[PDB]
């Protein structure tokens, strides 16, 4: 019932960041974990899908290649790769559980990039 | 023996296991994932208002009590696992007469995964009722809906949901259109609550929105009427002695016109109400009394080439034109 | 009773999966078919439907009681107990047997193990039918059954002098034909499961 | 993709009135959409799904409306405590979002 | 927690008979049944009968299926009613049903806490409804449904129609291809056969025809075509083949029309009102036929003269004492 | 408890029970007591010689082994019963496609007395032959029959006599008749012995008279046949030079005499005889092909005298032969 | 004895036999062979889009468990033990409604062999789809398949082949139609793939060919014979209107009414089929005879004699050379 994320993070442009969220309180293999991106003073962008169960991936068409998202299963636990930074992609990230009639029901505390 | 393994892990799950009840009947809402993959959408049959549907109905659910450790992460067993194990009770809300097939054996499916998950396939021939407003006949378009749900199972009970994005929940196949008439545009689904004399369901609806083609229509009543128009309008060519010739050419109009009035309905149901076909066909029969009453009134007028037909072998067919102009622009866009 | 202890020392340690003598002999059964009425011939689809009593006869050692009582008249309950033929008609397009207002089923088990099996069908059975000469057309309409799993080492069919019995041949359905007369013949036919004896029975129909 | 063009921007009113808010949609849409608050420094939380649904925790002064292709959120009497952004979204397709509707005093 | 409700279940179903009716030795049983119309289908006039789709549920209560322990109104399995008194309840009007078994039979049982059983089906009956078909097509039918219990007598079992009128809803939203539904009206009836006096309840139908369609596939070309039969008095004596030729041919095309009528039409034995209507202006043809032979018996001479001061009154007041009558 | 009284009542008539066995197997005869209540007849379809009917069919008989000494004197029980206990097999000798309806309980009955009488009830639709002789079509009047008896049981085992005497034995619903070509007239009864190649069976009968009406064949077939005869006979009254319209005359009366002996003919089945109704075509069709030969003979002549002969003689003769034809069948 | 030992066989086999299991459940795929012999095709009907086929439809797969020694010979079952060892869930994709016949009993046949290679042989009826390109019609040539498929078992549970290869389907040459004429079929396997697996497919195919027979002395050579008795109409003279009007006026009603009689017994399709064009070329030839005589009454009364001699050598050349394209494209 509650999605723990990480830290915040602050790298330079052009290097890659590990970015992870820990769900607890239930099991990812049911439902659906989305990945969302906040501008600040922007609207949500949506980044990507991804179905632990079967593994499968769907992104956004302007977010493929640099961005992609795995799993596991031991650890319950979701993860985001980001590579080739720049100033655009400073944001905070929130990884969102499906829930009833396909709404975003749970969220995550956020995690703020930023690069220098 | 190796086979064994298998034969004491389904003795085991079936130990104890009550099918009346569903999972989680007091402690939570059984949550029914849905998909349709339709293998040919068939015939559409006006007279009846109702279409044929082939699909590969498929189920999913979470099962707690089918929990099982194994050599096998997926047990694919045959349809007799499936009469013993609780399944949901869906039924189509609009359908009138629909079949499971079951040569050679009953074609079910069910995989019975280790963590207690669920999928249950199916073929049913649903025949459904889609309700048709034939106002624009024969260029209209119809949107065939195909609703179904959990009978003897409330909202807090048993909920459905489609198991990928909406939008990719009901795949038709692409050599599956067995419309000879129509042509299927589209899918379209939705989620909702139906509130009966019993309780609150939830009910899942799939419209197929279709669209008739005139191709029949314009050899069998639109271009036979029109030529028939034609044929009563060279009879203003003719000499005014010659009452015979235009008095057959004005009656065989009049038969041709009616007869294809009579059989142009033979096609669509018994609405009250009239069609653009209807109206097309009331047009050109009045502009076949038209050319008949002229004839009758020059009939009476004899004893030189009569004003009357100079004025009709211009303004009648000026007139068709215009009407023909008018009512294709109307209904065609 | 006495019936009651019969019937139930005759069924225990059967198998009705199992023929009789299923390794030592075939099987013979005399078959025998009463033709209640020909019903019409159809032209444009080319078949002819028949009502009939089909009846067969066979022995089951197994089926052998030493009692007072000679015959066991029984109904149709006894039959889906006892291993039956599974006779079926090879040129028939459809048919059904009757159920109303009990199963149409008939079984007499005699004291030697001889077994009488007649039951009531209606068969929509395959005729060709030349269309030369048409309407001065004379056709033998045939109807061909043998068994379906049981090749000729295992089920050798056999006719009764007494075969095909019609009518009083005046409450038939033939309007347009007149029955002439009908001729029994027996044959081998080779399937690619192995031979089967196959009987038929030729209806000569002219038409009036 | 699916394009939502929820109007307006911001709305600066008092306390204690009724507002409205319109997402529309481009393509149809069918009574999956979604409305989420954003308050500042915090991540949003759900409130409405399918078309008028109220979430558990949402209080009854919230109610949606929807149907194929517009789609609204009508405020009862709105609070101080209330004062954020809000958001709709869609996921009869791949999920996307609008812009963000404010509120100001 | 599941193991309250299974125990509970099993317990219920054990020593149950499913042969002996609740309170079989005491009062009779007093099942209140609710029809909700799916939709009427097709009411066919060839084989009297009308096609009728319900979601026909019954409610008693079984005493021996008390439970003090779950509070919850238990809704089983469709499986379960076969293992439990079902009443057995059918339709004198039948003439084909199947209660629809796909995906699983469409079945319905809920089992509240002090006795009531919920039992509801979901039937599409071909009921026979006897028609009067002389006023045809301004006609008026008055179809009926009528359930009975079957092997249970008035001391046995008793049929009452749940929250009165209330029982049967849903048939202001059916739409008829054809027919309007206007009425409908409920009954409760002990009809008296010679095995026992039975509960009866009927449900009647009220459907009243349309004359929409037969304004312009029949009527219209009966009408208009006596007005191209009333071209002929317009045409010159001394022209024999063209007088002639619109006679023939309005007469023949009414003997064909009269004919392709009555195929869609049952078997009837008696005169509908199409039928007074058609051959009422059959004779006017006559009436135009009998002209031309008699002023060609004189060869205007007043006898053409007359005839268009006669046909558009007498077939004028035709159609008035007609449609007023209807 | 008070249920449970009636649990071991039927638990004890069960024990030891063989459904196999008639009743009385070798102490006697099973006699079985037969009513039907046809709640509706049917339609009677010209074409298959065929008609359907809906009864109520009890059957009655003693089975002493089904006896209580309880509370109650009938056992008034549901369907189950019957699928375990003895039934006789009572088919329908000319039926052909006819089934039970099961909507919603098995439309049966059963009422075990305290005696040891049993009834039995069903509720059929029988589609049963008729034979059908329409040398007389349409004044003909058939009576169609319906015979029943059990099988695999022969007249020393289960004979059939009827509950009531032989006039209220089979009933007809007084609203109940979906004809709509016929009209019942009544019904009378009969028990015989038919013995066929395996014994000697019980074959109680029901004959239902049947009579056709006129009425739609009069104005379908009977009074069009009679306007384009006297339509015919208009051409005697017209111009001896006028060549082309009595033409017309010969060719379109001609022309739909033979639609109306095609049209009128695909209602009845294809028989080897000529009907009563083929009796008035072909001579209808006589009439109308003489006025043609007449014309020819008047314009091969070219008021006549032949022509003049021939609006007297010609409407006078077909008088004459609907005095004759309307007075041997009627 | 022989019957008791072959009874004991088969209650040993029968016994611990689990129905749910296929045979190497666990293990590598079960490979089932498929015979086909074809008794009748009933009804190819183009309205319906189908076509009623019957068939003796048999399988043969290997089942371990189902062994026998003590006995050498053949078992040959009852039809009522299928309800007891495994079969495979073969289903076909365009069968609408089907049927295992039951006269006596149920048609179907169970002959264990010593290995355990069950034979099991069922006579089905069934009715597949085909959809049918009348584009061409009545000179079509359709191609009707019959696509037999595992359900719930994927290509890692099950493989299907034809036994026998080009033997496996037989009785195709002794079927005769009514108006259709077999001229090829062929055996084709391959996997078909969905959202559940992978699954294993045979499909029976034939290459029915119409008969131009019927339809050349029914369809074609009236319209001919019609537009024939068209130009009849040149031949009177300039005054005979009545006998001339007629003649036009009589040909294109008929040719229309025939168009229309024939057009109602085929499916509702919007396209044009050859015998469609075919009949609006003979309608437009009759259509411009008729005013060929209008515009020679008009030229004589209202405003010649040539017209009639261009005519009489116009038309059938133009009508020749109509049906000299129509022959040469469809055909
Ligand atoms: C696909 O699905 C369908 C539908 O579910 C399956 O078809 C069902 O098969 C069932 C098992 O065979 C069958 O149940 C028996 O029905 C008997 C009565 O017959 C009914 O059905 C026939 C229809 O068959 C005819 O019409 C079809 C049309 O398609 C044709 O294809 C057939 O060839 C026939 O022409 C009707 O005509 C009847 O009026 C009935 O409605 C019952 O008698 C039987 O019960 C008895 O037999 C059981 C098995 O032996 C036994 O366990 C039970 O105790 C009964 O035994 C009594 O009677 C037998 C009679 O021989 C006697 O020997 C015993 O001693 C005892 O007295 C079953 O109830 C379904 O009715 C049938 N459904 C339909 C609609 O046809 C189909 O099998 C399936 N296919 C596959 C491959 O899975
Ligand atoms: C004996 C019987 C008659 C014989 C006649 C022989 C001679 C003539 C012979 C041949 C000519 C005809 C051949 C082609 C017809 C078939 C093909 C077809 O359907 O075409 C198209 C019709 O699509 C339309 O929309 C057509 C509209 C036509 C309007 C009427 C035209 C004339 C109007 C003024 C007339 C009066 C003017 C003068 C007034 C004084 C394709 O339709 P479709 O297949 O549905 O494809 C679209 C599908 N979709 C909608 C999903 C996108
Ligand atoms: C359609 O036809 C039916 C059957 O002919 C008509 O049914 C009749 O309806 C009346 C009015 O409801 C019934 O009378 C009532 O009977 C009940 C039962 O005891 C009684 O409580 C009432 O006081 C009243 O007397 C009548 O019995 C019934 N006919 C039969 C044979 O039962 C019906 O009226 C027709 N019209 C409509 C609009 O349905
Ligand atoms: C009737 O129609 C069917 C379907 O269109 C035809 O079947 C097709 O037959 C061809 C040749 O036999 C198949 O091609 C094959 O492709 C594989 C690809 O790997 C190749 O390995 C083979 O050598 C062969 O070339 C084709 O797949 C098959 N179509 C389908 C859908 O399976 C058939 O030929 C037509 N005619 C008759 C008389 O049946
Ligand atoms: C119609 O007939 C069938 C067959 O008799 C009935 O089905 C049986 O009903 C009993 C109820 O006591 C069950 O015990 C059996 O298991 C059922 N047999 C089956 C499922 O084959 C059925 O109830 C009747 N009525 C309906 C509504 O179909
Ligand atoms: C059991 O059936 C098998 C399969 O048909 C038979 O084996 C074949 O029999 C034919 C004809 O006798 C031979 O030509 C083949 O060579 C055999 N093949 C094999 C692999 O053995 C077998 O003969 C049958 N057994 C009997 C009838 O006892
Ligand atoms: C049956 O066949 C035999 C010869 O096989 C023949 O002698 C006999 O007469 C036939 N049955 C008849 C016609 O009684
Ligand atoms: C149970 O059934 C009763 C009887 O109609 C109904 O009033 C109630 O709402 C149902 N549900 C619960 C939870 O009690």
């Amino acid at each position: 019932v509650q999605l723990q994320q990480s830290g915040a993070e602050l790298v330079k442009p052009g290097a890659s960041v590990k970015l992870s969220c820990t769900a607890s309180g239930f099991n990812i293999k049911d439902t659906y974990m989305y990945w969302v991106k906040q501008r600040p003073e922007q609207g949500l962008e949506w980044i990507g899908r991804i179905d632990p169960a079967n593994g499968d991936t769907k992104y956004d068409p302007k977010f493929q290649g640099k961005a992609t998202i795995t799993t596991d299963t031991f650890s319950n636990t979701a993860y985001l790769q980001l590579s080739s930074l720049t100033s655009e992609d400073t944001a905070v990230y929130y990884c969102a559980r499906k829930g009833l009639r396909w709404a975003m029901d749970y969220w995550g505390q956020g995690t703020s990039v930023t690069v220098s | 023996d190796n086979t064994t393994v298998f034969t004491r892990i389904l003795d085991r799950l079936l130990d104890g296991y009550d099918n009346r009840l569903r999972p989680g009947l007091g402690e939570r809402v059984t949550e029914v994932k849905t998909d349709i993959f339709v293998t040919s959408f068939g015939p559409v049959s006006d007279h009846d208002m109702e279409y044929t549907i082939d699909v590969f109905f498929r189920q999913s659910w979470k099962d707690e009590r089918l929990k099982f450790k194994g050599p096998m992460t997926v047990l694919r067993l045959n349809n007799l696992m499936a009469s013993k194990i609780w399944t949901p009770d869906t039924f189509f809300h609009n359908g009138k007469k629909s079949v499971a097939h079951n040569m050679t054996m009953p074609n079910k499916l069910l995989r019975i995964t280790e963590d207690g998950t669920l999928l249950y396939t199916m073929r049913l021939t649903v025949r459904a009722e889609c309700p048709m407003h034939l106002e624009d006949f024969p260029m209209d378009a119809h949107a065939c809906p195909l609703k179904f749900g959990s009978y003897a199972y409330t909202r807090a009970e048993v909920v459905y949901e489609w198991t990928r994005e909406p939008a990719r929940s009901v795949v038709v196949a692409e050599d599956g259109s067995r419309l000879n008439q129509y042509d299927l545009l589209g899918q379209t689904v939705d989620s909702g609550i139906v509130q009966s004399s019993t309780g609150e369901y939830v009910v899942m609806t799939t419209h197929f929105h279709l669209k008739r083609k005139i191709g029949y229509f314009v050899i069998q009543t639109y271009l036979p009427c029109i030529m028939t128009v034609i044929l009563s309008q060279v009879s203003f060519w003719l000499n005014r002695e010659s009452v015979p010739a235009r008095t057959v050419f004005g009656v065989t109009t009049v038969l041709t016109m009616t007869t294809l009035s009579i059989s142009a309905r033979n096609s669509l149901p018994k609405v009250a109400y009239a069609t653009a076909m209807d109206w097309f066909i009331a047009v050109c029969y009045a502009f076949v009394f038209s050319a008949l009453i002229e004839f009758a009134t020059v009939n009476y007028f004899t004893k030189s080439v009569s004003k009357i037909d100079r004025l009709s072998r211009i303004a009648f067919p000026l007139l068709f034109g215009i009407f023909n102009l008018v009512y294709w622009a109307t209904y065609l866009n | 009773g006495d019936v009651t202890v019969i019937l139930n020392n005759l069924l225990e340690g059967y198998d009705n999966k199992l023929r009789p003598d299923i390794g030592v002999k075939p099987t013979l059964i005399h078959t025998d078919m009463y033709v209640n009425s020909i019903g019409p011939v159809n032209a444009i689809n080319m078949e002819y439907t028949i009502d009939i009593f089909f009846a067969q006869t066979w022995y089951d050692r197994r089926l052998k009681f030493n009692s007072t009582i000679k015959v066991l008249r029984l109904n149709s309950n006894m039959v889906g107990k006892i291993w039956i033929p599974d006779t079926f008609f090879r040129n028939s397009k459809k048919a059904d047997a009757h159920w109303i207002t009990t199963p149409n089923r008939m079984l007499r088990i005699w004291n030697d193990g001889r077994v009488l099996y007649t039951l009531r069908l209606t068969i929509d059975a395959e005729c060709q039918l030349q269309l030369h000469n048409f309407p001065m057309d004379e056709h033998s309409c045939p109807l061909e059954f043998s068994s379906y799993g049981y090749p000729r080492e295992e089920i050798v069919y056999q006719w009764k002098r007494s075969s095909v019995e019609v009518g009083d041949t005046r409450s038939w359905r033939l309007y347009q034909f007149s029955f002439v007369g009908l001729r029994n013949t027996t044959e081998v036919v080779k399937t690619t499961s192995g031979d089967y004896v196959v009987m038929s029975v030729y209806f000569d129909l002219s038409r009036r | 993709n699916i394009v939502m063009t929820q109007s307006p921007k911001s709305m600066s009113m008092s306390v204690g009135e009724r507002v409205t808010l319109s997402c529309k949609a481009s393509e149809y849409v069918g009574t999956y959409v979604s409305w989420y608050q954003q308050k500042p420094e915090q991540s949003p939380k759900l409130l409405i799904y399918g078309a008028s649904n109220r979430y558990t925790g949402v209080p009854d002064r919230f109610t949606g409306s929807g149907s194929a292709t517009d789609f609204t959120l009508t405020i009862g009497s709105v609070q101080a405590e209330d004062l954020a952004d809000y958001h709709c979204g869609q996921s009869y397709s791949y999920p996307t979002f609008g812009a963000g509707t404010k509120l100001e005093l | 927690n599941m193991s309250y409700v299974k125990e509970t279940v099993d317990r219920l179903l054990k020593g149950y008979d499913i042969r002996l009716r609740p309170d079989f030795g005491g009062p009779p049983v007093d099942v209140g049944m609710r029809i909700d119309v799916a939709s009427i289908d097709m009411v066919s006039e060839v084989n009297m009968d009308y096609t009728l789709t319900m979601y026909f549920q019954q409610s008693w209560k079984d005493k021996r299926l008390s439970y003090s322990g779950i509070p919850l109104n238990l809704t089983l399995d469709n499986r379960v009613a076969d293992q439990l008194w079902v009443p057995d309840t059918y339709f004198l009007n039948d003439k084909k049903s199947f209660v629809h078994g796909v995906t699983v039979k469409n079945r319905m049982i809920r089992l509240h806490p002090d006795g009531t059983v919920l039992y509801g089906l979901r039937i599409t009956t071909t009921a026979a409804c006897m028609m009067d078909l002389r006023r045809y097509p301004l006609d008026e039918q008055n179809c009926t449904l009528e359930i009975e219990s079957y092997g249970y007598t008035t001391d046995d079992i008793e049929f009452y129609w749940n929250g009165g009128e209330g029982a049967v809803t849903g048939v202001n939203k059916i739409e008829l291809p054809q027919f309007s539904i206007v009425d409908y009206k409920m009954v409760s009836k002990k009809v008296e056969f010679t095995t026992g006096a039975y509960p009866r309840l009927s449900l009647s139908f009220r459907l009243k025809r349309n004359i929409g369609y037969f304004i312009l596939q029949t009527y219209m070309p009966s009408t208009l075509i006596t007005i191209l039969s009333w071209v002929s008095f317009w045409i010159n004596y001394d022209a024999s083949a063209a007088r002639v030729a619109l006679g023939i041919t309005t007469v023949l095309t009414m003997t064909t029309i009269s004919t392709h009528l009555r195929e869609t039409l049952p078997k009837i034995p008696y005169v509908k009102a199409i039928d007074i209507y058609l051959m009422g202006c059959f004779v006017f043809v006559f009436l135009a036929l009998l002209e031309y032979a008699f002023v060609n018996y004189i060869f205007v001479n007043s006898i053409d003269k007359w005839s268009r001061m006669f046909f558009p009154i007498t077939f004028s007041l035709f159609n008035v004492v007609y449609w007023l009558y209807y």
